[PDB]
């Protein structure tokens, strides 16, 4: 458990000297742009399953209710 | 082709130039906003020491006697 | 089967998805090697030159900032990185061939884990 | 004191009510699966059978019962009881009240239970706001420096 | 304004560092009093013979 | 874009 | 030492108000 | 900035005094809170409380 | 550095161990707050402790008095129905945040070596952490307690050689009855110390090996020291998990619970519905899914073979997800299979569900028998998209 | 040594803290059986703890079925009578062991510099073990100990201005009831593991710090390893204790105690002998014969007080009493007054008792107050005796 110096240089500025929530806002549409573009796979594979299987459920029982419903 | 941190090294300039992606810098001349911060804290720490004060008193009268113990005694 | 991206359209997907992200964070793919994880890139990379070396740990050390400041390398760098073109491969097989040499007949290993 | 018990055991219930032990009211709120609504719907949901159901004798049917008949009929009656303050004693208005009282008597910490939970809802998400301004300020060294390396490839 | 640089080099034997504040100008009547502050956070060398 | 190993002299080693 | 003492009694000062604050004697404290 | 500056060198420059402003901030903001929050509990249900009910003392 | 005369109260021996091990150890700096769910189960632990502790003082392991005396504490203790919704939700989100914990290290392979040891003692913690969390849910006493204690000890008997001697031995009689009652509230009581102890083993080998990083590499170029730079980052973490837990202890106390646990326990009548809490739920549907309860038991204990098996498989240089498009993929559809297969669970055994966690199983068991083949096959990835 | 490959499973790391502080940690070489003594009471914690798990898989925290659940114990369960034996007569040798190993260190000034955190640590471990075995015996519900329990708790109300308010939050309800019963037993199962806790730290404190010797010089020139040679010599020690802890369980069980403890609680009546267990004796003593509860109560603080300011004091520079004559007698007549104060404990307040205790706690306090007397003539002694 060594570290491993790289000789860099680096500036750093003072926590007081720059301002602190605007980043968060700042340049929001690209954020969110980022956020779907690099994920839809993600999201269709997580959800997909979840969202078909739940609607083969519900086709399953209403066909078996209705065709035991006499 | 001397390397960039050699050059770096070599040639101080007071044209410093940070990141700016998710904080931005003030303008060279301007005061740091010090107290702006640590009022912020202060509000932040009014909330903690309440917090801690609601649970150490429930806990601690939670082991305290019972309304059935209190209604008995007559 | 050896399945390489001239003669697989998947893998040719697969090879261009890991060079955009490899560009985008600007390491080479040979980079992603733990020391810690075999200990025979521990050996290989104790073997390379120093200048070789240097040039992966400040590869690294760029990729941990641009992954902490949340953002990826500028447009210009990024189309001048080289993902892929490898420094390592051919001394971590020299190294795994020279630790099964040794293993086959007789021997004790030069080097190995602590528990754990 | 607490409330008197009608039947000295349940054996002594059961056979009073023909095998069917009335369960105790205290959590029956909390017992039952939508507890408010269901019991308001049992009470006053005491209807009709439909074609071919034939229900055994000594039970009655309700729909929303788990079973179909239930062994108590219906006693939520129009005209029970006389309100004490001028309120017509009306089938849904006896309903309405004994659920009321019933779910009191399963949570009676709801009122001081959601003040609380009001007031420090509040309170730690100004807290939130507060620790995410300490996060970025402390951080904001960090995430905004320039670093030279010495590398390109 | 307050800030830092480090260049770090690893080859290099020994570390060197400033850390600073900000002073009083020529004509600040509190710039004696820097001076005597300075005075008593006195210099001190490996090879000086006032030792410890 | 990309410089050519003949650069880069980590490339060149 | 003048400093120290006048920070330990405000430090005393301190403590005092967060034990108060903790017990809430309000109605005890009669005097 | 300059208020905020003002209320610094008031009550910032010795940590005794910061835990002081800190627990007497804490209580009066703990009981400014309730003060709102019953309020608000008085505005929106009016009509129900226990002192509200027409026959409250007449099951004598 | 000769210490002949103090420096720093930190460095000195009293607070050395603290000093270094919490205040200096260096930490990657650019972990996301993925790692605070580590950080935060260790609080629910605590805060697990402390309200049972509190709890203990008030409750009577009897077999005609543990029901009166929770409501006792729901009704005549002040602060009392704080502190039972406490240690209920708070059990609940134990185990919410060590989900987090556990599949935060799934995505980023942090089983990889050098932390085999790492991820079998929080294998090992999460053992505690079902047993305790199952003796616990017993002793409020209701129907759901008994039943459930009744259908999952008495599936203890699927062993072939001693079977029917354990499950006796395991009750103290014929039944679940008041001695097995008694006997798991002392359990319940003993197991979070030694889930502490397990706790403090965990931090310590991650601590030898230091903490992964979501690119997945070396990282003892960039590293930060853990206060304050992190302690912050936990404190954010801390406070919104606080607005959770406010939310589902004032507002939703029971909605995570089953109401037919408020109904003292029959031993003569059974509940419609057997079921145990939301987080028992996927191994529930897995054990009822496999037939031949035999076999069901030994499903259960395949997986928890794979869950240890995990951090030694092949080579797999590459490590983190986001340089493996098909392993994440997979971890994707993993964490779907186990929602769903969590969702089967509180569902009847009728059909199709019988069906749907059947598939449900073998894909969670596919997904480890998946990966040392993509390990495998990606071993020999630069030679082929070399560009030489 | 480079550790490419590894040697020996003893420095891995899984097994290197443990090899250094176990079997690796230097001691010197001429240490007698009173260090044996620290480790008998280390396992007697143990068992304790062990046969307290088991006995609280069977005991009932109610007041209307403490006392037949014990009875329960005793005659129903299969081989119980020996798990309440064991745990009644484990607390009695937890106290002997314990306070053979104080009045080791007393002897050999062990408390002396650098051990003073030691000896601070070991103050704190034996309040605990106070509260620990007071609070246990208060759980049997008989004569003894709920009176017991009503005096010592009511003996409380000595503070000045919040003295009632606490023995009626402590006693929760106006007297000992149901509710302090509760309360007792889960702080009685609880304060064991602070209790395991306290005795990691003092021996994390005393393997910073070395160990003392025989002699008190220092001790760095011939030591040697724990293991095997004191691993042995404690396992004489350990099998000794054996024999005489199976004395005590098997043919001598209710020696230790009061026959006042089997009869069922009954506030009404008084028993006319109310004394706590053996070893609250001298404690006891002290308290009652100091009038003015008050002043009863401020002298117990003020005995803790004494044996918290042992370890800074100013001069001592000879620490063992094997060259310390005037100390050795010191210690001698302090041992005999402790033993005729607790004896004095279990007789009447009637005289000449109350004479004879007013003595003997002052001679106590004289005992604490001599010994920097001692030590600063001791350091006038050298450039007196020189021989030339
Ligand atoms: C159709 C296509 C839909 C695409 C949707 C993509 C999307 O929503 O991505 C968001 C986001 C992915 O965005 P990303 O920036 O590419 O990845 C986040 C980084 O890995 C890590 O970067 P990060 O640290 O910024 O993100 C971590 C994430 C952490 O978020 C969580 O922990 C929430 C988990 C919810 C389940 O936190 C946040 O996003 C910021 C708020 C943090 C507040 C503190 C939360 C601590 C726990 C609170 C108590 C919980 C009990 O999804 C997730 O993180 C999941
Ligand atoms: C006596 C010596 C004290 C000392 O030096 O402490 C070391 C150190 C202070 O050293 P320092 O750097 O000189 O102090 C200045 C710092 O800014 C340290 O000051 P700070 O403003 O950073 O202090 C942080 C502190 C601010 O608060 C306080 O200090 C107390 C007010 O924050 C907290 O206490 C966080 C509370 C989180 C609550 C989480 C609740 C979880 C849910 C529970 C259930 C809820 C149901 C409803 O204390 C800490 O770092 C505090 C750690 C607390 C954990
Ligand atoms: C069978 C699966 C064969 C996959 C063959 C390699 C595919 C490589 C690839 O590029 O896949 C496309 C995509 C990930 O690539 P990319 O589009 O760069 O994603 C981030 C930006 N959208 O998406 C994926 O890689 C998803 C792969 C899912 C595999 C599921 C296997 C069951
Ligand atoms: C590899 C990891 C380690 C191995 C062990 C497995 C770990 C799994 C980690 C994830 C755990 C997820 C747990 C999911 C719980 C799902 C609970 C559930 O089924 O809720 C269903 C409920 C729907 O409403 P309800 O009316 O109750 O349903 C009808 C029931 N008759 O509510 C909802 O639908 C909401
Ligand atoms: C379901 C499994 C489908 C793939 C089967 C083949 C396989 O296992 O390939 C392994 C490799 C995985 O690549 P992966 O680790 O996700 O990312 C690169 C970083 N090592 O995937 C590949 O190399 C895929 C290349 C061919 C395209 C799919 C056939
Ligand atoms: C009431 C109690 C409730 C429970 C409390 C927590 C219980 C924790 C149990 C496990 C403790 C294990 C020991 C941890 C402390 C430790 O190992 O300290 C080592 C240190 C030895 O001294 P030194 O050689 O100077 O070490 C520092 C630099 N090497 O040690 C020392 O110098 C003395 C340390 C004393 C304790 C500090 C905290
Ligand atoms: C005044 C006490 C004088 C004193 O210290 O006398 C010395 C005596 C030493 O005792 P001891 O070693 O047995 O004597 C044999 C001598 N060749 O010391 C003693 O006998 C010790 C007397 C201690 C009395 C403490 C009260
Ligand atoms: C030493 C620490 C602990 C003690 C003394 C303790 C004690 C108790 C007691 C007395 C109860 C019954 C009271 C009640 O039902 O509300 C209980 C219930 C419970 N405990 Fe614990 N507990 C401890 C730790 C834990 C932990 C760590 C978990 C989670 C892993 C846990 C999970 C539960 C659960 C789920 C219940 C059932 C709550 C309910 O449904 O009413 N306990 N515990
Ligand atoms: C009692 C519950 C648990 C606690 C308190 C706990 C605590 C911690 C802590 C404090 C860390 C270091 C901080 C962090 O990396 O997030 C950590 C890391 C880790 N834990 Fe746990 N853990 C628990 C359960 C588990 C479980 C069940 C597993 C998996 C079986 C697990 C696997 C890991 C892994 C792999 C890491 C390394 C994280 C990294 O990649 O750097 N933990 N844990
Ligand atoms: C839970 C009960 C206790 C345990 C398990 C315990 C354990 C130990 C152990 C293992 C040692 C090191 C081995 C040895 O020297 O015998 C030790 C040493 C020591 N203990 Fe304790 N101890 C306990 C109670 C106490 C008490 C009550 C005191 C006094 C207040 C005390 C004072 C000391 C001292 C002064 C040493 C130094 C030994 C020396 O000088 O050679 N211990 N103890
Ligand atoms: C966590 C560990 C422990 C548990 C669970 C525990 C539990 C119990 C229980 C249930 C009893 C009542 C059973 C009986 O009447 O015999 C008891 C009695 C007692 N315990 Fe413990 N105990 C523990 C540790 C200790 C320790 C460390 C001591 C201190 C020496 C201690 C001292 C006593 C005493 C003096 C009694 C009364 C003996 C008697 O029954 O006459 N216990 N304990």
């Amino acid at each position: 458990k060594q570290i491993v110096p790289v000789k860099s240089v680096i500036y750093a500025l003072s926590p007081f000297q720059q301002k602190v929530m605007t980043g968060l806002w700042k340049d929001l549409p690209t954020k969110i742009h980022h956020k779907v573009s690099e994920n839809w796979i993600s999201a269709t594979l997580l959800l997909g399953p979840l969202v078909g299987t739940y609607a083969y459920v519900q086709n399953y029982l209403e066909k078996e209710k209705l065709h035991h419903r006499y | 082709e001397i390397p960039a941190t050699v050059a770096a090294v070599k040639n101080p300039s007071s044209k410093i130039i940070y990141d700016e992606h998710n904080h931005e810098r003030f303008p060279p001349g301007d005061p740091s906003k010090r107290a702006f911060a640590y009022f912020v804290l202060t509000g932040g720490r009014f909330v903690y020491a309440s917090l801690i004060r609601l649970l150490v008193l429930k806990f601690v009268l939670s082991m305290s006697a019972s309304k059935d113990v209190l209604a008995l005694a007559s | 089967s050896f399945l390489d991206p001239k003669k697989n359209w998947l893998a040719a997907q697969h090879m261009k998805s890991l060079v955009k992200r490899l560009s985008k964070y600007g390491l080479r793919y040979d980079d992603l090697y733990d020391p810690y994880y075999d200990l025979d890139v521990k050996e290989a990379l104790n073997r390379l030159p120093k200048e070789v070396v240097d040039a992966r740990h400040a590869r690294l050390k760029r990729a941990i900032d641009l992954s902490m400041k949340h953002e990826y390398l500028p447009e210009d760098l990024q189309a001048m990185q080289t993902p892929f073109r490898g420094y390592l491969q051919d001394m971590l097989a020299l190294v795994k061939r020279e630790r099964a040499e040794r293993e086959a007949l007789g021997g004790l290993p030069l080097y190995q884990r602590s528990i754990p | 004191d607490r409330f008197p018990q009608p039947y000295a055991n349940e054996a002594a219930a059961r056979f009073a009510n023909g095998g069917a032990y009335p369960p105790d009211l205290s959590l029956i709120t909390k017992a039952r699966h939508n507890g408010q609504n269901y019991v308001f719907s049992l009470l006053t949901g005491y209807r009709d059978p439909p074609a071919g159901v034939s229900i055994r004798e000594g039970l009655h049917y309700n729909p929303y019962f788990p079973g179909g008949a239930i062994a108590m009929p219906k006693m939520l009656n129009d005209g029970a009881v006389e309100y004490e303050d001028g309120t017509p004693a009306t089938e849904a208005q006896m309903g309405k009240d004994v659920v009321s009282f019933l779910s009191w008597a399963a949570e009676p910490e709801m009122e001081e239970r959601k003040l609380m939970g009001f007031k420090w809802i509040f309170v730690l998400s100004l807290a939130l706001l507060q620790a995410a301004y300490y996060r970025r300020l402390r951080w904001s060294v960090l995430k905004s420096r320039k670093l030279v390396l010495d590398v390109v490839n | 304004t307050g800030s830092e640089v480090r260049m770090l080099d690893d080859d290099i034997p020994l570390a060197q560092f400033a850390v600073a504040f900000e002073g009083a100008s020529w004509k600040d009547p509190d710039s004696i009093a820097l001076m005597v502050m300075q005075a008593m956070l006195g210099s001190w060398n490996k090879t000086a013979g006032g030792g410890k | 874009a990309p410089p050519p190993p003949t650069a880069m002299i980590y490339d060149r080693a | 030492q003048p400093a120290d003492v006048k920070a330990a009694a405000m430090w005393g000062v301190a403590a005092a108000t967060g034990g108060l604050y903790l017990v809430q004697v309000s109605i005890l404290v009669l005097p | 900035g300059g208020i905020f500056e003002s209320l610094y060198k008031v009550v910032m420059r010795r940590n005794s005094v910061y835990v002081t402003f800190v627990i007497a901030g804490a209580f009066l903001g703990e009981r400014a809170v309730d003060y709102g929050i019953h309020k608000l509990w008085e505005a929106n249900n009016v009509g129900k409380r226990y002192e509200d009910i027409p026959v409250l003392g007449q099951k004598l | 550095t000769i210490r002949n005369q103090r420096f720093s109260l930190l460095k000195e021996p009293i607070s050395s161990t603290l000093n270094q091990h919490l205040i200096d150890y260096p930490t990657p700096s650019n972990l996301s707050y993925w790692w605070g769910f580590g950080s935060l189960a260790g609080i629910c632990l605590v805060i697990q402790i402390v309200t049972g502790v509190f709890l203990a003082m008030h409750y009577t392991p009897h077999v005609d008095l543990a029901f009166n005396s929770v409501e006792h504490v729901m009704r005549d203790v002040e602060g009392g129905w704080l502190l039972r919704y406490m240690h209920a939700n708070g059990a609940s989100m134990f185990f919410i945040v060590v989900y987090l914990h556990i599949f935060r290290g799934l995505y980023y392979a942090s089983y990889s070596s050098p932390r085999e040891f790492v991820w079998c003692l929080g294998v090992v913690i999460f053992l505690l952490m079902i047993v305790t969390a199952f003796t616990g849910y017993v002793l409020p006493w209701g129907q759901m307690s008994f039943w459930g204690a009744t259908v999952i000890t008495s599936l203890a008997s699927a062993i072939p050689v001693v079977g029917d001697t354990i499950v006796t031995w395991l009750w103290g009689g014929f039944s679940v009855d008041n001695a097995t009652l008694n006997r798991f509230f002392s359990l319940h009581y003993l197991l979070p110390f030694l889930l502490v102890g397990a706790s403090l083993l965990h931090l310590a080998a991650l601590h030898q090996y230091g903490s992964n990083n979501p690119l997945g590499v070396h990282s003892e170029m960039d590293q930060i020291s853990f206060y304050p730079y992190f302690y912050v980052k936990d404190l954010v973490g801390w406070v919104a998990f606080a607005i959770f837990f406010s939310i589902w202890i004032f507002y939703a106390p029971n909605v995570l619970g089953h109401p037919d646990n408020y109904i003292p326990a029959n031993p003569m009548s059974t509940p419609p519905h057997i079921v145990p809490e939301w987080y028992f739920l996927p191994i529930y549907a897995i054990l009822r899914s496999i037939p031949d309860k035999s076999g069901g038991v030994a499903a259960i204990a395949l997986v928890f073979i794979c869950l240890l098996a995990l951090p030694f498989f092949k080579s797999m240089y590459v490590r983190s997800s986001s340089f493996r498009p098909i392993y994440q993929g997979i971890f994707w559809l993993l964490l779907a299979d186990c929602l769903l297969l969590g969702w089967i669970g509180c569902q009847p055994v009728e059909a199709p569900f019988v069906t749907i966690g059947q598939i449900s199983s073998f894909v969670f068991f596919l997904f480890f028998a998946i990966t040392p083949i993509l390990g495998r096959v990606g071993r020999g990835i630069p030679n082929s998209y070399t560009t030489d």
